[PDB]
């Protein structure tokens, strides 16, 4: 009954775990994704300001 | 009892593998967090420059 009650609560971290996880990972594809268009936009600065 | 004991053993190795990822990702995270906090610092001195 004890393991029956604990194998509820690792299906509940289980769950947490993998929304974290699914978010989390669509959040840094989002952050890399931004991070090289911020960077050939600042590549175009340089030569803006070199200009 | 045996086959309990085998999945359990497999939830413990992914449980340990699940903690020491998030601990190194979460560091890597905190220094990103950093070097963007870092290279705005320095692009609102060339934004205040171009000015």
């Amino acid at each position: 009954q004890e393991t029956t009650a604990g194998s509820e609560e690792i299906s509940s971290a289980t769950k947490n775990i993998a929304d974290s996880a699914q978010q989390a990972a669509s959040f840094a594809d989002q952050s890399t994704q931004l991070a090289k268009e911020a960077g050939d936009a600042l590549k175009k600065v340089i030569e803006v300001t070199r200009m | 009892v045996q086959e309990t004991t085998a999945g359990s053993e497999e939830i413990s190795s992914a449980t340990k593998n699940i903690a020491d990822s998030a601990q190194q990702a979460a560091s890597f995270a905190d220094q990103s967090t950093q070097l963007a906090k870092e290279a705005g610092d320095a692009l609102k001195k060339v934004i205040e420059v171009t000015r």
